[PDB]
């Protein structure tokens, strides 16, 4: 990820 | 991953203050809040950054993405719903 | 809209 | 949500839960009215997925909750996958939601609303609480 | 793809490009039959996506391109958002795309099949090429 | 983002050899391949990563992610078809 | 992103 | 499957  | 639904508070803050720490990434369409000792996370997208305005709370922002080990010291970035509204209006206005 | 009938306590 | 706290079970009654068929959350969202729930484009639901509402534990088996199923799912055609820039995708429940004291609509901002820095706002949420 | 180079017209028959409404290509995808396309699930794919078959040149008017629409979306059960693991999800074309020279299937490993490290393969697409 | 298709050769690598550049996030329906000089990038996911075999193309793995400016030093992470192929022979079968 |  | 009409060069 990165995005949540 | 918690079983009971989490909350938190959290400072909002200006997209140039926020482009010090994400660049260029920071959209016009994105709002950032935090880095303020707390921090969404996984699993948390697609939620609700919620502010008190006149007795009611207004959905400011939407969770979507941040540091990728949720460092409570950045700002997690949230999509702006101001800038989106419009587009929200004209889609309920037709369905 | 915007207000819960069971209030948020922060 | 690292370092967040527990809420008062349905104190966020617009808050639902996006899970698979699994039963998995993997996204959450927000009730706008009865048959609108608004989430992030890059949760890339289906309409597969189901729509929690009135959940405050997702370990109790004893909560009246509302399964809700999605008819169209709506991503913003601006939304930029690439940037993750226009992150919005809408929701049409094919079920209605029925609104009690745990379940009602957030209210959403004028394009003309603005929020200063340095307000305190809230985020709530089903997120890891810790990486 | 950073460093790429590329590739000859119509080399890579399966090769698909996933468009939103708008013409913009945010995901690339394979076709594994005449009726059905493999991608990634974080795509967000939805039914109102376009895949286009036997394209080369995206800036291109004249390519005899083939315009699919999406009939159903099956992202994988097992699909983690959290971990982006089991990253894989099935389209099902409305309408069945036609091969030609320039439009095939790739094929599919069997669950046993073992491909050892330092093996050269190859990666195709219309992803940036400098960040 | 280049109007024409791209191409490029990379080696595959082994699980463990890649947890040294991503550590736990190395799942094992994961395959890593790349920090060979090229590398999968932004707008390429969805799209294929293919091995010759006995004369044809097959499908190894899916892009999915990997580093945040595409550093060509790093390995980028695909989704490995071998664990993914029952589930998709499953779904043909059933529609 | 950090997704590709 | 897996053969090109139009063989990749590499």
């Amino acid at each position: 990820p990165g995005a949540y | 991953t918690p079983d009971r639904l989490q909350q938190a508070s959290l400072p909002l803050l200006s997209n140039t203050n926020c482009k010090k720490y994400w660049g260029t990434k920071i959209k016009d369409a994105m709002i950032c809040a935090g880095a303020s000792g707390v921090s969404s996370c996984m699993g948390d997208s697609g939620g609700p950054l919620v502010c008190k305005k006149n007795g009611a709370w207004t959905l400011v922002g939407i969770v979507s993405w941040g540091s990728s080990t949720c460092s409570t010291s950045t700002p997690g970035v949230y999509a702006r719903v101001t800038a989106l509204v419009n587009w929200v209006q004209q889609t309920l206005a037709a369905n | 809209c915007g207000v819960p009938a069971i209030q948020p306590v922060l | 949500i690292v370092n967040g706290e527990e809420a008062v079970p349905g104190s966020w009654p617009w808050q639902v839960s996006l899970q698979d068929k699994t039963g998995f959350h993997f996204c959450g969202g927000s009730l706008i009215n009865e048959n609108w729930v608004v989430t992030a484009a890059h949760c890339g639901v289906t309409t597969s997925d189901v729509v929690v509402a009135g959940e405050f534990d997702q370990g109790s088996s004893s909560e009246k909750i509302q399964k809700l199923k999605i008819a169209k799912v709506f991503k913003n055609s601006k939304y930029n996958s690439l940037t993750i820039n226009n992150d919005i995708t809408l929701l049409k429940l094919s079920t209605a939601a029925s609104f009690s004291q745990t379940v009602s609509a957030v209210c959403l901002p004028s394009a003309s609303d603005d929020f200063a820095a340095g307000t305190t706002c809230v985020t709530t949420g089903w997120g890891l609480t810790r990486y």
